[PDB]
RNA sequence: CAUUGGUGAGCAGCGAAGGAUUUGGUGGAUUGGGGGAAUGCCUUGUUGA
């Protein structure tokens, strides 16, 4: 294509250490990760920006109070300013050093940073533009202190601040020189360190608490001075507070540990509501809702990548994984699900276009090398490094078969038919694939015909012809349906590590012993081979994918970037991945011809196919008018208003003018259209369909131009099969959706006959 | 002692430190497992166990008995299996110094892969891919 | 007793285990 | 489990050594007839190791002794050759009723295992060729010292007789040269 | 020094070790041109590397090759790849790589193994 | 016989009142196991002041 392509989602919510906030509206959720930034919502979760400036490990994010102003720290320590779509309006480099405390004012007006060992106060500016050097202007500065700010808090008023720092003393300061209580009065007495000083919103209580649990309560009284009101002498706790946080509802408090735990308490009766401990992995940062209903807590890289919602009545609301790093992918038989292989010997299911993570499979004693689906959608497979390799359902929870039968601790590839009745498997330091029946798992015979090991396992749509690429400079052809094996041919240069095949069994891509890229027929006659790998932060050609349209092919090395060809020579696009300390160890395309897959440490899936830019696909300007035109078109010639319709793309027409045309012209406009008009059309009717309520119209739609061009279609396949993909999903998720309501208000009346 | 980590070259003395632990972690399972009784199955088959792991771990590079649990079980049998030590023994190289210095401006290619890491260790079976550049 | 020595040990075992593929991969 | 073996010869047949090779292609299923275009092939090493056969068999002639059945394990390499006694006319035959898959009993006589045990060895390992493990034929190795036989028989069965069949190309071989072959 | 690459060529049992070195076009076997070989009728199977590509591109490099072994089917087969494999090597390490590219698809679209030797290994099916 | 290796001389062409080669500093950007007691210790009881 000629589209732009880079991450609007990503793969993997949380794989760094980061903080954790929610937003001002409660619908939304602020999940970080160490190098870049990420917005999420409640529902239907999404990648909303991207926030990528740094070049240290981690990140600091809030908003004012209208979620417009948003920031990020990392240690480098400067603000990046977007609105809500990662523009980067304000590039506002802030210091050279990280900042302990940050705080925005509950009114919006003013700005708090907490550094070195003073305070820095800054001007927030509204809703604007950029055109400045510099947009923060300092409003006070407050000195002195005698070390690092530790915790800040600050006052409905935004005219009082209740600060603490490593000196053990709550330190006070005046917003705008007003000299509330007309002193600076540090709070002390405390026998430990001071975790968390927190004001409570009536003006009257002093929340304090120490690194042993006990917890100081001091009054707003300055005889005449601030008296105790509660003491605490807990050392039965062994442990030590990680974070804590005061809640906006002023009534409790919520701890979080070092050991793994989290801790319910209320404020006036000092009473444990409940524990949770779920491991000895400590809680690193909590944030809480803005009226307290809904809990989560954020956690350490080394630590808990799992974050869990949670209520004040004790259940949790949602649940999150991801361990570590990516080996390969797999796309589902409608692509729009996405497992995942790990080096803790885990797979987990994530429909990470929604973001959600349903489910997991856990069976393994070693770590996952590959993962791949069956096109029937009944069966899916592992590859691992366990000893065997075992098969499994959907959603049904039954691990069918382990496949082995050897001694043998490493499986590395493997190749199965599209009927899934035999399955082969390449050992790497054993010479030989076998073959594994859908049956019972029997072996019939073993090939044994490997000199070097075997790297990379494909076969083809054809169903004739299995491809193989071993480390001995030769390339394999097989034959197992019919009669006998054939001659395989002889490579000129290269142990390979690399293969990739066509769905047709007539194109072949090779990985040289270097980063040429050579591609060849069935007939084995080279077609291009591709220049060295660049980009110095020597050569890799670890993965590579020819594309389902059959137009293009993606190669991966670990060079940290990926690279984009097409069937004639040349390169389409080399996209570049910016981070600081290999990357790309899987490629391979998606069924609904979207995106692609890639697999690296990091986690990073979509390509983002867009319809903004403008494209002239049949010389749009001689239809001279995009809108007095198509207004004329829609009283009269519904045949032309469609032609017209194709050669635009702008969507707010194509709703309009693909909405106003009655019921009756549809068959006749699906009679008369030409069949160059239809593959894009086709193709995004299927993402178009997803989202809108009116599905009867598109039903209609979609039955006389399904109706119309069928044999066609039928000889115009490879890209009438994608978008046959991106329909057919929506057609049998409807589909199953609707029946089962049909037949449950169906037995009704017979019922009412009944009793 | 100090001479074997000077006839090794050993980059820190923590790097022995950690060996002898490992070493360490070997001998007490190889004392507690042995403090059974003879008519044990359990005793018998787990031993067997545990020395087919280390034949291809390359610390036993011949075939041993039980008793050479106890004995072979050194230090310098795992410091046998770095890298450079590895590298020297089957003459694609000239010393041991010059060893080091390929793997430091990198002229070490095992199997596919690039390795520049002075600490990597090498298995008993994994030994045939060490290829140049 | 016998038993319980079973525990003792694999659990030292697994740990063994879990430690020499760490260096396995190095 | 099952050996794999390779017939192998010079370029140019005899009818004398075509026939006894016919008899030795009778030890199917995994027994390849193959002439080769060179008299010894110099990558012989090359194929076995590549398709994974663990036996070759080779036939040539000279004088010192009359001809040889050369008999060698693939990956272990011993070589173990067999004076053949008679190789001047046999049957025309390629089958006879069944098929070679049958597993047969396996009967020694005059037993030799101080040293012959290195034969046994080699015969348990060679005729094991059928997982049938069900009697339909039987072949005898009766020895009289380096002296071996080799004859196949039929159970033939009635009126409570046990009767043998002599069938097949009759076979008298000695024990010619057993070089000492490795672990390896 | 002048600029200069060597590779070899193989056929079955014959061996030839090229000599690719600048200069102005001298193109020799043995101590002898290419026009009186003798085979004379596998002469144009090796005026071949003259012809796919063009044929001037010649006028700033000399060729010498020397050939021990095989049979005189087996001689002219040995160098013919020897001079293909031999040109761009040239033209791996001072031209330009795109040129290089425009050769070897010129070369592999023709290619009667011109960039590989040959090696049987059978099997049984 | 191989402008075959080294050495040295000369000429064409290219430039013309200089050319070629090396190095230093400064300035900016960018980066531990097995056993053990007389004896020391720990813990518990005990003896009287």
């Amino acid at each position: 294509m000629k589209s732009d392509f880079k991450f609007s989602n990503l793969l993997g919510t949380v794989y760094r250490q980061g903080n954790i906030t929610f937003s001002d509206d409660g619908k939304q959720l602020l999940s970080p990760v160490g190098n870049r930034v990420s917005v999420f919502d409640l529902i239907n979760n999404k990648s909303f920006t991207f926030e990528y400036e740094h070049r240290k490990n981690i990140a600091a994010i809030d908003l004012n109070k209208q979620g417009t102003l948003l920031i990020s720290i990392d240690e480098d320590g400067r603000a990046i300013l977007v609105n809500f779509k990662a523009r980067n309006v304000l590039h506002h480099f802030n210091f050279k050093e990280k900042c302990s405390a940050v705080k925005f004012s509950p009114d919006g007006r003013l700005f708090a940073l907490a550094s070195g060992r003073f305070l820095q106060i800054w001007k927030t500016p509204d809703v604007n533009k950029d055109r400045q050097f510099a947009p923060f202007v300092r409003h006070r500065v407050h000195a002195g202190h005698f070390q690092d700010i530790t915790s800040l808090t600050w006052s409905q008023d935004s005219r009082f601040i209740l600060t603490t720092s490593k000196d053990l003393s709550a330190k006070i300061w005046s917003v705008d020189s007003e000299e509330k209580n007309l002193a600076a009065t540090t709070f002390n007495g405390h026998r430990d360190y001071v975790m968390g000083a927190f004001f409570s919103h009536d003006q009257e209580k002093i929340y304090t608490v120490s690194k042993d649990g006990a917890v100081f309560v001091w009054e707003f009284t300055k005889k005449y001075s601030w008296r105790i009101t509660k003491k605490h002498f807990f050392y039965a706790n062994q442990a030590k507070v990680k974070c804590v946080t005061f809640h906006p509802a002023t009534r409790l408090l919520a701890v979080g540990f070092t050991s793994g735990e989290f801790r319910l308490y209320d404020l006036p009766d000092f009473t444990l509501i409940q524990q949770l401990s779920m491991g000895q992995n400590p809680v690193n940062t909590v944030s809480v809702n803005q009226t307290g209903e809904w809990l989560a807590f954020g956690s350490s890289k080394l630590g808990q990548l799992l974050v869990y919602e949670w209520q004040s009545e004790s259940y949790i609301l949602k649940q999150q994984g991801h361990f570590d790093s990516t080996n390969s992918l797999a796309y589902s038989p409608d692509g729009s699900r996405v497992v995942t292989a790990s080096e803790d010997g885990k797979i987990k299911v994530w429909d990470i276009t929604s973001g959600f993570c349903l489910a997991t499979f856990e069976e393994h004693t070693s770590s996952v090398t590959a993962v791949q689906f069956a096109k029937r959608g009944q069966v899916m497979f592992s590859s691992s490094l366990d000893g065997t390799v075992r098969a499994w359902d959907l959603i049904r929870y039954r691990n069918f078969r382990t496949f082995t039968g050897t001694e043998r601790i490493q499986f590395n590839c493997l190749a199965v038919d599209p009927s899934g009745e035999v399955v082969c498997a390449g050992s790497l330091d054993n010479f030989d694939i076998h073959v594994w029946s859908v049956q019972t798992g029997q072996l019939l015979d073993a090939l044994s015909g490997h000199e070097g090991p075997v790297s990379c396992l494909s076969f083809s749509q054809e169903n004739s012809v299995l491809a193989s690429a071993s480390w001995d400079k030769t390339i394999r052809i097989w034959s197992i349906f019919g009669r006998s094996q054939q001659v395989e041919p002889i490579e000129v240069y290269s142990d390979v590590l690399a293969l990739s095949m066509r769905p047709d069994g007539k194109e072949v891509a090779v990985s040289t012993l270097k980063g040429q890229i050579s591609i060849f027929n069935i007939e084995d006659a080279k077609q291009v081979g591709n220049i060295d790998c660049r980009k110095d932060i020597s050569k890799f050609f670890t993965t590579i994918h020819y594309s389902f349209d059959g137009m293009a092919i993606v190669a991966g090395g670990n060079n940290n970037s990926i690279c984009l060809y097409d069937v004639p020579n040349e390169v389409l696009l080399k996209r570049f991945i910016v981070s600081r300390n290999v990357r790309v160890t899987s490629v391979q395309f998606s069924p609904t011809a979207n995106a692609f897959a890639a697999a690296s440490t990091e986690g990073l899936l979509i390509y983002s196919t867009n319809d903004t830019i403008l494209f002239d696909p049949f010389d749009l300007d001689v239809d001279v008018t995009p809108h007095s035109t198509v207004e004329a078109l829609r009283e009269k010639q519904f045949l032309n208003a469609l032609v017209m319709a194709f050669r635009l793309n702008e969507e707010y027409l194509i709703n309009k003018v693909y909405e106003a045309i009655p019921i009756k012209e549809i068959p006749l406009v699906a009679s008369n259209i030409p069949a160059i008009y239809l593959p894009r059309i086709l193709k995004f009717i299927g993402d178009f369909a997803i989202e809108s309520q009116h599905i009867e119209f598109n039903l209609i739609w979609i039955k006389a131009l399904l109706s119309a061009s069928g044999g066609y279609i039928n000889e115009h396949k490879y890209l009438f099969s994608t978008a046959m993909r991106s329909i057919q999903r929506f057609i049998v998720r409807v589909a199953k959706e609707v029946v089962n309501t049909t037949t449950d208000n169906k037995y009704t009346y017979r019922f009412l006959v009944s009793t | 002692d100090t001479q074997v980590m000077r006839t090794y070259h050993i980059q820190n003395r923590e790097d022995y430190h950690k060996y002898n632990r490992i070493c360490g972690d070997i001998r007490r399972l190889a004392n507690k497992l042995s403090l059974l009784p003879p008519t044990d199955p359990f005793r018998r088959k787990h031993e067997q166990l545990l020395l087919d792991k280390l034949y291809a771990m390359g610390v036993l590079t011949t075939k041993s008995k039980i008793s050479d649990l106890e004995n072979k079980v050194t230090v310098s049998a795992i410091c046998r299996r770095r890298l450079p030590v590895i590298m020297h023994r089957l003459k694609m190289a000239e010393t041991i110094q010059d060893a080091v210095k390929f793997i430091e401006q990198g002229h070490v290619r095992v199997g596919p892969n690039l390795i520049n890491d002075p600490a990597y260790l090498v298995t008993r079976n994994m030994e045939d891919y060490v290829t140049w550049v | 007793e016998l038993q319980k020595a079973h525990s003792e040990i694999s659990e030292l075992y697994a740990n063994l285990v879990y430690k020499l593929d760490v260096l396995s991969s190095v | 489990m099952d050996p794999r073996i390779i017939v192998t010869t010079s370029r140019d047949p005899s009818t004398r050594l075509s026939q006894f090779a016919k008899e030795i292609k009778l030890l199917f299923p995994n027994a390849v007839r193959l002439n080769r275009g060179n008299y010894v092939m110099p990558n012989l090493v090359d194929a076995c190791k590549k398709s994974g056969t663990t036996d070759l068999v080779v036939l040539h002639e000279h004088r010192g002794v009359p001809t040889s059945l050369t008999i060698s394990h693939f990956p272990h390499g011993p070589t173990a050759q067999f004076s053949l006694h008679n190789v001047v006319m046999r049957h025309d035959i390629i089958n006879a009723g069944n098929q070679s898959e049958v597993n047969p009993h396996l009967i020694f006589d005059n037993f030799t295992t101080a040293l012959g045990k290195r034969v046994v060895c080699i015969l348990k390992h060679l005729f094991n060729a059928g997982p049938k493990k069900d009697s339909e034929r039987v072949i005898t190795f009766a020895n009289r010292g380096d002296f071996i036989s080799v004859r196949q028989h039929v159970y033939v069965r009635t009126r409570e007789g046990v009767e043998i069949a002599e069938v097949g190309p009759r076979f008298e071989m000695r024990l010619f040269e057993l070089r000492l072959g490795t672990l390896e | 020094a002048v600029p200069s690459v060597q590779t070899f060529g193989k056929k079955k049992s014959a061996t030839a070790v090229a000599h690719v070195k600048a200069g102005k076009g001298l193109i020799k076997v043995n101590g002898s041109p290419i026009t009186l070989v003798e085979p004379e009728i596998l002469r144009f199977k090796v005026y071949e590397p003259l012809l796919l590509v063009g044929l001037d591109k010649f006028s700033n490099i000399d060729i010498r090759v020397r050939v021990t072994g095989g049979g005189h089917v087996s001689q002219v087969y040995a160098i013919r790849q020897a001079i293909a494999k031999g040109l761009v090597a040239y033209h791996q390490k001072y031209v330009d790589e795109q040129s290089k590219n425009e050769l070897k698809k010129a070369f592999t679209s023709y290619d009667r193994t011109l960039l590989i030797a040959d090696s049987r290994r059978p099997e049984p099916k």
